[PDB]
């Protein structure tokens, strides 16, 4: 029945060779093939029997075997590689009679990283007077400029941690290539009076930005 | 025959 | 050329029943199993089944069997996939696959050949326009909050399309209640008009939103 895991993330910068595992209990005499997916697109063969390359694909992707690890290797790697890698088996467990399985991996998330780092601009926008006679509260903190593109958000009543209402975007490349993001926190008008202070924190890289906003 | 699926090294089956 | 074609996306209130299908073309239908593979939003690819068309011997996933029913017919060289009661969970991506077996000293098999995807959304939303609230403001932000809308998609321009620098417009939230809503910002250099344009065809909604900062 068994599962393949691999790495959820790789970074690389152009040029660097990038790696990613897959492990599993029967993958020593099992044959395992690599699969590539831009978000968006339908996922693409990139290797079978371990090692082989389907017709196109080019050489700087190689498949390897070593106990019941597989690797992909990708040299030269470029931007276009950016995406999802998953692995893949067979299982043939009796459990009489023979159950056949397509085993998947959960995907690792490769990124090249082709640009310096950059801070996002955070604005956090309170709610609008016409939004408040609707009985409605919504903070909206826009997260741009910033990259590499991945964020976490944190927000906050005075200095609590909350979590109610709270939806947050998967960022997006931008026109000038860097990307945004935007977290929505839905209060009621009670809760928006209910409290002093509410905070939006943008952490990226290991850095935090924060605005802060008050009624009224 | 065409129906063959393979896992692994003399592992096969149809 | 050698593909598989899928047929349109799908909407769908739960309870109600689907078959989504996938046309081959350009080899011997009958002789490549057909995989299904289903991928929900943002997360990895789940197998779903396998099916030889020239005599539809099926091998499911335990996490789909009966959920979903295989089926071919040879007569037209399609693959199918039938539910006969749709639910929330049952909302993401459908692929399509051919199997491919690789020859020599050592035969394996891999999946080469995609369908392009059949999207399927379950959902009881209704059509809603959207309500439009101003985002009043070196740079400066400002913008709209463009507020809960069914279905997809909203365009956004700002002074009739006369304003295309500094307009970046959000991705959309799907919110738990099951409509959408995003916003569209504008950082700039005030004194000068400022309106944001938002057009839901959908509903036939168009909005005009005069853009100013507290008072």
């Amino acid at each position: 029945s068994y599962d393949l895991t691999q790495p959820p993330s790789v970074s690389v910068s152009p040029g660097q060779t990038a790696s990613i595992s897959c492990s599993g209990d029967k993958l020593d005499d099992k044959y395992v093939s690599w699969y590539y997916q831009r978000p968006g697109q339908s996922p693409v063969l990139l290797m079978y029997q371990d090692f082989k390359r389907p017709s196109g694909i080019p050489e700087r992707l190689s498949g390897s075997k070593s106990g019941k690890t597989a690797t992909l290797t990708i040299s030269g790697t470029q931007s276009l590689d950016e995406g999802d890698y998953y692995c893949q088996a067979w299982d043939a467990s009796t459990g009489g009679g023979t159950k056949l399985t397509v085993l998947f991996g959960d995907g690792t998330r490769l990124t090249v990283l082709g640009q310096p780092k950059a801070a996002p601009s955070v604005t956090l926008f309170p709610p609008s007077s016409e939004e408040l006679q609707a009985n409605k509260a919504t903070l909206v903190c826009l997260i741009s400029d910033f990259y590499p593109g991945a964020v976490t958000v944190a927000w906050k009543a005075d200095s609590s941690p909350v979590k109610a209402g709270v939806e947050t975007t998967t960022p997006s490349k931008q026109s000038n290539n860097k990307y945004a993001a935007s977290s929505y926190l839905s209060l009621t008008p009670e809760q928006w009076k209910s409290h002093k202070s509410y905070s939006c924190q943008v952490t990226h890289e290991g850095s935090t930005v924060e605005k802060t906003v008050a009624p009224t | 025959t065409r129906k063959s699926i393979h896992l692994g090294p003399g592992r096969a089956f149809y | 050329e050698v593909q598989l074609v899928e047929s349109g996306g799908e909407v769908k209130q739960p309870g109600q029943s689907l078959k989504i299908s996938c046309k081959s073309s350009g080899y011997n239908f009958l002789d490549s199993w057909i995989g299904w593979v289903r991928q929900i939003p943002g997360k990895g690819l789940e197998w779903i089944g396998i099916i030889y068309p020239d005599d539809s011997d099926a091998h499911y996933s335990p996490s789909f069997e009966g959920q979903v029913t295989m089926s071919v017919d040879k007569s037209i060289s399609t693959a199918y996939l039938q539910w006969t009661t749709l639910q929330a969970s049952d909302t993401g991506k459908y692929f399509c696959t051919r199997l491919y077996l690789f020859e020599g000293a050592q035969s394996s098999n891999a999946f080469d050949l995609w369908g392009q995807g059949t999207m399927i959304l379950v959902s009881s939303g209704t059509t809603k326009g959207p309500s439009v609230f101003p985002l009043a403001p070196g740079t400066a932000a400002l913008g709209c909050l463009v507020k809960d809308y069914f279905p997809e998609p909203v365009t956004v321009s700002w002074n009739s399309g006369a304003l295309t620098s500094g307009v970046h417009t959000f991705p959309a939230v799907l919110q738990s209640s099951g409509l959408y809503s995003l916003s569209s910002v504008v950082t700039v250099p005030g004194t000068q008009t400022y309106i944001c344009n938002v057009n839901h065809k959908p509903s036939n909604t168009k909005v005009d939103k005069k853009v100013e900062p507290k008072s």
